[PDB]
């Protein structure tokens, strides 16, 4: 949808589809850490490493180096998955507890 | 030192007049700023300071 | 200043990273804009895979280098006498000179580097060093990215995993 | 101090 | 500057959810390079952040009057007591984390209150 | 694919006094051969005490099998009968073999330097069994105690 | 041949490792590959309290990565009300102008921000959809119903503080509706404004736009949102006559209770989870060896205060639900190509 | 010169414990007591008011 708020994607020397690096904008420390500690959980990728460019500018570096077959663009696409669904699963449990706080406060 | 310089302003027609606007008083001062009553005119602020190297930007007398 | 107590204390000799604290310390330093970036091995392959801090600036020693051009070999000595680290009264092995295998001699082997803590007599104003023999062998430019790129490495592993600081329980 | 009771 | 000739210019404004943490929830608002003790032997400033935190904790206020302190009676001995005294350490370090990685810093850090003057030369004039 | 095997057994845990954080120096020696160990090993994985035996390999290749390694790692491999025995596995480079000093007499010894990252081994003995040696290569180092 | 997969041991001169070896290869066998299921078993939330303005859950199970996701999405992208613009028709007082617009800007306003939107680049005006008004216009007058006295408020008094309760709410357009007549207000009625003497008079109109803590502090909706590691504490050796006390106050006080099993006093950890790290053990010199303290692998403790914008329960969700947001607009951006 | 609104390190807001702070302050309370039965624990925040000094009633006294 947005054409450079999101994503930019340089693939490397020789346009090497197993070795990518995208730019994220308007990304902090935040999302960096969390998808890159998505994306290292797959066996398929043999390196993932963010990075800030500079602190005046709102942007990340993400660097996925895959394995021989896969074309890197799918670890980043099923990390961000992973972490959504990841987020889904910790919101459904906490308002269940803090529901379940209430009640037995409540009740007492 | 940028403070509070004095109480009449409205009435002085310096030429420069340097205020900061909330200072403090010292946590730890010595017993003379009491006695020479300092606070009528107060100078800095109290802030937390941690002595650590964190960030890249703070080396060579930078903070 | 931090540049050089960073250096030191993670080119010192018990310096473990699991695979992510060494990735993103690479990458880190590197924020490599071309090609893939050259792993190594862990030293520590068993009881749980680990690198060696010696080893990510090994790795980002031999990114920066050009790609045509091949590694160096360097062998000096280190600004940290070996003598600082003897905690304990010395005692006496009979075939060990025990400075042949000590942290005061750098031994950079193929860009790899093998032993020594890489102090101010590298990465300085110190001649002979590292940076002085990449600033001889392959130019001026490639002198530059290292310190660059070595600065950005040390500011990163501070900044991440460990910290610096003074207080007064190391002037009493 | 202590999660729920 | 501070009260003790220790000058700098301000490089960063560091956003507040980058920088390092206390277990206490606190975060700094000033972050000093600890290199310039070494060479400048200002430990009166690392005096001041104590003898200012114990004041801060027990609501009271310290004198830092010259020539009070011995070397039998130490400026150390006796601030450190007061922070031991509140639930703090001797020493005056509390363990902070990463507020970019999340992870407790492996050195527990000196953080303490010091009294800081700003001064009349602004890069507006220069 | 082995360069050499041997049971150790340590004699010093740390001689020279210079003291590392998680790292400790072992000073062993061998039975049957009279070879000489020197070796750093990461004692917050794998604690070792004196008087304490151990069963030493040096290898260039993992899978005992005769395929060559390829110098790179995935923890992802499906040949999983690579050595497994043994309860610590290093991986470092051989930078120095130098032989002994003694001129005039056979002294035909010579003391292998083995970095590991930083961990630093050396192996001193009869020639004769550490020929398979030489600088600037790779050598896998597996332990297990006994 | 000793495995600890769950604390962070930790000395005087430093604490040991910095890893938590629960990655892919990071062990021989105890290889990972994001098991979603072993997730959803090992996970649990857990909350120590819950008063208004406070939670303090627990978070059992969770990577530093994603707890530390969740701490910076409170602190800076969970979005809050906060006036932006001050137009100011007279100001006699002491406080400047540009003095009393900051201060005004730094007062919580009880909107809530889901109801509202972003003013659009160079939007002026606002309208219904993204801004809220509020007036302040005070003047100070003597009492004439006043003796002899000195007391301020008493005489020289009608107005001579300006608090929070001063503003009023104009509702800009159909937000009378939608809005009943006390959900829009300041959310504290007795902070001080500035201060006013017989014939000064005050007179604004503040406009509040939404936005998030990150480009300015005044639009963040916490206190502090940090975390902690659950502490961890062990009793190496059995601890007794008189040196159980000694150790009692090496600790914040209710970590180590001492029972009295015996004749003989014994020292047992009780609430590891009180403990401040003060590392006041560490000065004993004979007990330093008895203890060992540590920290829990992936067992946090999280305490949310807000400001009084929205229930801290309801920020927590908020926050969750902006990391999915992020995660869904990067998987939606990548599906557009 | 008046009390900030809200604390600079943490961003609690400590701009309506003025007159509370002064009100328990003249009953007879120490400055701890006081600060800690106004809620602010951790010492940052206890800073903003414990070192605040008032000159917004020094300068409310020359003439209008
Ligand atoms: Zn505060």
């Amino acid at each position: 949808g947005e054409r450079k708020t999101a994503l930019e994607m340089v693939q490397a020397a020789g346009t090497d589809r197993h070795c990518v690096t995208f730019v994220l904008h308007e990304e902090d420390h935040t999302l960096g850490n969390s998808l890159r500690y998505m994306i290292m959980k797959n066996p398929e990728v043999e390196f993932c490493g963010y990075t800030t460019t500079h602190p005046s500018e709102s942007k990340i570096n993400l660097r996925i180096q895959t394995r021989g077959t896969l074309p890197a663009v799918e670890p980043f696409q099923r990390g961000l998955n992973e972490l959504m669904n990841v987020c889904q699963h910790v919101l459904d449990k906490f308002e269940a507890s803090i529901k379940d706080y209430k009640d037995q406060k409540a009740s007492r | 030192t940028m403070g509070f310089p004095l109480l009449t302003y409205q009435d002085r027609s310096d030429n420069k007049l340097y205020r900061l606007q909330t200072p403090q008083s010292p946590l730890v001062r010595p017993s003379m700023y009491d006695y020479y009553d300092m606070d009528n005119y107060p100078i800095g602020t109290n802030a937390i300071v941690a002595v650590i190297s964190y960030t890249g930007y703070d080396m060579e007398d930078a903070m | 200043q931090d540049h050089m107590v960073s250096g030191a204390s993670m080119t010192t000799r018990g310096c473990f990273f699991t695979r992510e604290h060494y990735m993103e310390l690479v990458y880190r330093g590197l924020t490599d804009k071309v090609g893939r970036v050259k792993l190594l091995s862990p030293s520590i392959l068993k009881p749980f895979p680990l690198w060696t801090g010696k080893q990510v600036v090994s790795t980002l020693l031999i990114n920066i280098i050009p790609e045509d051009h091949i590694p160096l070999n360097l062998s000096g000595k280190a600004k940290i006498t070996g003598k600082a680290w003897v905690k304990e009264t010395p005692r006496s092995v009979p075939g060990f000179n025990p400075d042949s295998m000590c942290e005061s001699q750098v031994i950079i082997r193929e860009g790899e580097l093998l032993c020594g803590v890489l102090d101010k007599a590298h990465y300085g104003s110190s001649a002979y060093g590292l940076v002085h023999c990449c600033y001889e062998i392959y130019g001026g430019e490639t002198s530059g990215k290292v310190l660059t790129c070595l600065a950005r490495l040390f500011t990163a592993y501070l900044q991440l995993y460990r910290g610096f600081t003074l207080g007064v329980e190391d002037i009493l | 101090g202590n999660p729920p009771v | 500057a501070s009260r003790h000739g220790q000058k700098g210019i301000l490089s960063r404004l560091w956003p507040a959810e980058d920088m390092p943490f206390t277990e206490s929830g606190m975060v700094p608002d000033i972050l000093f390079n600890p290199h310039g003790f070494p060479s400048r032997m200002t430990i009166g400033m690392l005096i001041e952040s104590m003898a200012g935190k114990s004041a801060a904790l027990h609501g009271l206020c310290h004198d830092a009057t010259p020539f009070i302190f011995s070397e039998e009676n130490s400026a150390l001995e006796y601030f450190g007591e007061m922070l031991k005294a509140a639930g703090y350490n001797f020493y005056g370090t509390e363990r902070l984390y990463s507020g970019i990685s999340g992870l407790e810093l492996e050195a527990d850090i000196f953080i303490g209150v010091v009294y800081y003057q700003r001064l009349r030369h602004m890069v507006s004039d220069k | 694919g082995i360069l050499f095997e041997d049971i150790f057994d340590v004699k010093d845990i740390d001689p020279e006094g210079k003291k590392f954080d998680r790292v400790s120096r072992l000073h062993c020696e061998s039975e049957s051969f009279k070879m000489d160990l020197i070796l750093d090993v990461n004692i917050q994985i794998y604690p070792v005490d004196l008087g304490d035996k151990f069963r030493l390999v040096i290898a260039s290749t993992l899978y005992e099998d005769g395929t060559l390694d390829d110098g790179e790692y995935n923890p992802t491999d499906d040949r999983p009968s690579r050595a497994d025995q043994f309860e610590y596995v290093m991986y470092g480079k051989v930078y120095r073999i130098e032989g002994d000093e003694t001129s005039t007499e056979a002294a035909t010894r010579l003391s292998a330097y083995v970095s590991y990252g930083g961990l630093l081994m050396r192996l001193q003995g009869d020639a004769n069994n550490l020929h398979g040696f030489e600088v600037d290569s790779r050598v896998y180092l597996l332990m297990k105690k006994l | 041949v000793e495995e600890m997969r769950s604390r962070v041991v930790l000395g005087e001169f430093g604490v040991r490792n910095v890893h938590t070896t629960d990655f892919p290869g990071n062990y021989s066998g105890y290889d990972d590959a994001w098991d979603q299921d072993r997730f959803e078993k090992n996970f649990r939330v857990d909350v120590v309290h819950m008063d208004e303005n406070s939670l303090e859950f627990d978070m059992v199970g969770i990577d530093a990565a994603i707890a530390n996701a969740f701490r910076r999405i409170l602190l800076a992208e969970v979005p809050t009300m906060a006036v932006e613009k001050v137009l100011v028709y007279n100001n006699t007082s002491i406080v400047q102008d540009e003095i009393l617009a900051h201060r005004l800007g730094l007062i919580p306003i009880h909107a809530d921000p889901r109801l509202f939107e972003y003013r659009n680049q160079g939007d002026e005006e606002g309208t219904e959809i993204d801004t809220l008004q509020f007036r302040l216009q005070v003047r100070c007058t003597r009492n004439p119903h006043a003796a002899k006295d000195s007391s301020d408020p008493n005489e020289l008094y009608v107005n001579h503080k300006v608090y929070t309760r001063h503003m009023t709410w104009i509702p800009l357009g159909n937000q009378a509706d939608l809005f009943p007549e006390g959900t829009i207000r300041p959310v504290h009625d007795d902070i001080l404004i500035a201060q006013l003497r017989p014939g000064q008079e005050i007179d604004l109109l503040m406009h509040c736009v939404k936005g998030i803590g990150k480009d300015h502090a005044k639009f963040s909706p916490v206190a502090t949102a940090s975390y902690r590691l659950l502490p961890d504490i062990t009793l190496l050796e059995p601890v007794e006559g008189e040196a159980a006390e000694e150790l009692s106050r090496c600790f914040s006080p209710g970590v180590i209770e001492v029972q009295e099993v015996q004749g003989k006093k014994v020292a047992r950890v009780a609430n590891p989870r009180l403990d401040t790290f003060s590392r006041e053990i560490f000065r004993n010199e004979k007990l330093k060896k008895v203890v060992r303290l540590a920290r829990v692998r992936d067992h946090y403790i999280f305490s949310v205060e807000s400001t009084g914008v929205l229930p801290p329960d309801v920020l927590v969700s908020e926050a969750i639900k902006v990391l999915m947001g992020k995660c869904r607009r990067f998987l939606d951006e990548l599906d557009a190509v | 010169m008046i009390i900030p609104v809200r604390c600079f390190t943490c961003g609690k807001i400590v701009g309506n414990k003025w007159e509370a702070y002064l009100g328990l302050l003249q009953a007879e309370y120490t400055e701890g007591d006081a600060l800690d039965a106004l809620g602010l624990k951790r010492y940052c925040c206890r800073r903003m008011l414990l070192a605040h000094v008032d000159l917004i009633e020094k300068l409310l006294n020359y003439a209008p």
